[PDB]
């Protein structure tokens, strides 16, 4: 579901730091490597805000309690 | 069914086997010590007061013993309380020339408990007979091996 | 019983033989040089800045309401992932509950924060723009939420230094309109060895210094190989008059280990790679707990107590 | 005294066979009656082609002419010893692993027993 | 119980097996090293039977004049002083 707060080889935290990722895809013409100007050097707190499913936004759009 | 003995050490002690008795190996002071406590474990499986080791085998200028002497170490603070020491001849798994055309190693040879020459392998302690394993049965005992 | 006689103890040459030096130190990040100190005392202050120093953490979750999509536990595990800033030594230890369990809360022990976010419709979105920020108030249950909750003295104890969250933009958790999410925390110490949200820095680490030594000077256009082979600066390209070029190592200490050369055929002969067994080059990266220089003093002092305490248990016998 | 060899030597080949370290050396000497064959370790004492020897090999190392000889020691049990083709003895020092082989016509190799040794060999 | 010496020591007190309870190698091996530079030892290794549960076997083999537990004493005393030595030099380094 919600991004893997506190990335698992390392111990960075990486919860803040998807929705700032995600608008650089977005706009900044940018590829892949947007990640690095997040601060992220290594390549196993890197293998995770980069091919992290957000699967959450797909799935809140299912309350039972719609009043509608 | 048969004869051969069925139990054994597998892949990771095995291959580190080579890696361990191969004559490539030096070791000091402090990894000897730390690496026979290891392997023996006394408190817990008990029957020993005091650790016995042996002089190394290369001295000047630097104190290195090598691996078929830790071995050799093993094989005697396992030794029963009073029995002769072991002493075979049976041929290894590895080939020799592996090692060099006509190198030693080829065989293992131990008299009087000490790995003279030859490297330790699947056929020395295994599922293969006529190794240390095996002789280690029959002379002292299977509550021994 | 072989000594070798130069393997004596001696405080004053190990101290003189010892030197450190400070490569770079931030908020954040801390790189130094440690040298003259034999593997194991590496090994023991990687392990004292990972595992046993104490530092607070979220250990219980006390839900008053949860609708969320977001399982219960794992929103409890995940709120207790978040670190928090606050020195560890100004609390005591929490004494663990054996049967007669509830009255074990003091001021000292444990600090509580709380939060509570009920998702309401926003009714000023003009199309249907599913941001979801703009089209629901309160979407995103962030961290900075989290706000701490004074225990009695406390409110002036950290006065100075409020007991905050360090980060204030984690993500915690999702809503959308109509449920809610409602708890409390509760944060005590713990020593990392337990579980890992209590270690404070996340990332410490060290690498032996590597040594390039060029045994056969190489020619041209190998020249721009072998600087080509390393990554950028570690190798030089020098300005001889005799010949037209070679190469020689500048500073190995951004080089990697990564062993390129060796599998080129031709150079194979020229350079070794080797390691000075005495050099150690720690780096240090926080999470959001400490300055790294209150890292690694306060963990010489951890194997500093360790090490009394275990003195004085055996003085007992 | 208890010296079992006392015979200068020089070195004839050397390898450095997939070991980075010890390497078996050959060192042939005397009137060529010598065939003598050992390892080394190659990483903390170094010895190249016609590297000329002291080789000693006592049975207790008990004195000064430890220290003022004897820049490299080794020591180990010998386990065979045999009579081949001739009144020429072989005999097979082991060193924990690294091996010998020293021939004499079974003359200035007599007192060679099935003991430990304590090699010296001194530059 | 922090350190207790196992049933296994000589009467001599020569031979003893220190066990430091709740540790892991993080000491063991340090305390080691320390240990050997100390020349009248004549074996000192560590192990662990179960890294589950959090004892350490310490093990130490002495000279027959200086008995096994002044050995550790002064082997903690000597690392407290490196650690000493340590921090000595860092906040040397920076202000
Ligand atoms: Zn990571």
């Amino acid at each position: 579901m919600i991004i893997p707060i506190r990335c698992f080889s390392c111990g960075k935290v990486i919860g803040d730091k998807w929705d700032t990722y995600l608008t650089l895809l977005q706009e900044d013409n940018t590829e892949g490597e947007a990640l690095d100007k997040l601060g992220l050097q290594r390549y196993c707190c890197r293998r995770m805000i980069l091919t992290h499913v957000d699967l959450i936004e797909k799935l809140l759009c299912y309350n039972p309690l719609s009043k509608q | 069914t048969s004869g051969d003995p069925l139990r054994g050490l597998i892949q990771d002690h095995v291959v580190m086997g080579v890696w361990l008795t191969c004559k490539d190996t030096f070791y000091t002071r402090d990894e000897y010590q730390q690496l026979l406590f290891q392997a023996l474990k006394p408190d817990e499986t008990g029957m020993y007061g005091r650790i016995k080791t042996l002089p190394p085998a290369i001295q000047r200028p630097g104190i290195y013993w090598t691996g078929k002497q830790i071995i050799s170490s093993v094989l005697l603070n396992l030794k029963p309380s009073d029995r002769p020491g072991l002493n075979l001849k049976s041929k290894a798994k590895v080939p020799g020339k592996y090692w060099s055309p006509d190198s030693e190693e080829g065989s293992v040879l131990f008299d009087d408990g000490e790995l003279l020459c030859g490297i330790l392998d699947k056929s020395s302690f295994g599922a293969s007979a006529f190794g240390l394993v095996h002789s280690v049965h029959e002379l002292y005992g299977p509550d021994i091996a | 019983y072989y000594f070798d006689e130069d393997n004596i103890w001696d405080l004053d040459k190990f101290k003189k033989n010892l030197k450190v030096s400070i490569t770079s130190l931030d908020q954040e990040t801390m790189v130094f040089e440690i040298s003259g100190i034999d593997a194991s005392i590496a090994n023991a202050f990687r392990r004292i800045l990972i595992a046993e120093i104490p530092t607070l953490a979220f250990e219980f979750v006390y839900i008053i309401n949860n609708t969320s999509i977001i399982q219960d536990e794992v929103l409890s595990h995940r709120i207790g992932l978040v670190p928090i800033s606050a020195d560890p030594d100004m609390f005591k230890w929490f004494q663990h509950p054996l049967p007669g369990q509830e009255a074990t809360h003091t001021d000292y022990d444990t600090v509580v924060f709380s939060l509570n976010k009920k998702c309401e419709f926003n009714k000023n979105a003009a199309t249907d723009e599913k941001d979801p920020k703009r089209l629901y108030v309160n979407s995103e249950v962030y961290s900075g939420d989290l706000i701490w909750k004074p225990q009695g003295r406390q409110e002036e104890r950290f006065a100075d230094n409020p007991i905050r969250v360090v980060n204030p933009d984690i993500v915690v958790a999702k809503l959308r309109p109509g449920q809610e999410i409602d708890l409390e925390a509760h944060a005590i110490l713990g020593i990392g060895q337990d579980h890992a949200k209590f270690s404070p820095v996340a990332t410490a680490s060290y690498r032996l210094l590597p040594t390039i030594h060029i045994l056969s000077p190489i020619e041209g256009e190998d020249a721009v190989k072998f600087q080509k082979c390393f990554p950028k600066g570690v190798i030089e390209l020098e300005e001889g008059p005799d010949g037209k070029k070679q190469a020689r190592v500048a500073d190995v200490r951004k080089d990697t280990v990564s062993r390129e050369c060796l599998r080129h055929p031709e150079f194979a002969d020229k350079v070794q790679l080797g390691r000075v067994r005495d050099h150690y080059l720690f780096s240090v990266e926080s999470t959001g707990i400490m300055k790294p220089d209150v890292l690694f003093i306060k963990s010489i002092a951890v194997l500093k107590s360790k090490c009394l305490a275990v003195k004085s248990s055996l003085q007992n016998i | 005294e208890s010296v079992l060899l006392d015979e200068i030597f020089t070195v004839t080949s050397v390898d450095k066979q997939k070991y980075q370290r010890v390497s078996r050396i050959t060192a042939v000497s005397g009137q060529n009656d010598m065939n003598l064959t050992l390892d080394i370790n190659s990483q903390i004492y170094p010895l190249e082609k016609d590297a000329t020897f002291s080789l000693q090999i006592t049975s207790n190392l008990n004195s000064p002419d430890l220290k003022e000889a004897a820049d490299y020691i080794m020591y180990g049990k010998v386990y065979r010893v045999e009579e081949a083709k001739d009144e020429k003895v072989s005999v097979y020092v082991s060193f924990g692993g690294l091996l010998m082989a020293i021939e004499g016509s079974h003359r200035k190799l007599y007192r060679l027993s099935l003991d430990h040794v304590y090699l010296l060999l001194r530059r | 119980e922090k350190i207790i010496i196992l049933p296994g020591h000589s009467a001599d007190l020569t031979s003893v097996t220190f066990q430091i309870q709740k540790e892991d190698h993080t000491l063991g091996n340090s305390l080691r090293y320390v240990i050997m530079k100390n020349p009248e030892v004549e074996f000192c290794g560590y192990s662990i039977p179960h890294p589950s549960e959090a004892k350490m076997n310490f093990r130490i083999q002495t000279a027959p004049s200086t008995t096994a537990v002044d050995v550790l004493r002064k082997g903690l005393d000597d690392l407290i002083d490196l650690c000493d030595a340590v921090t000595e030099k860092f906040t040397e380094q920076l202000p």
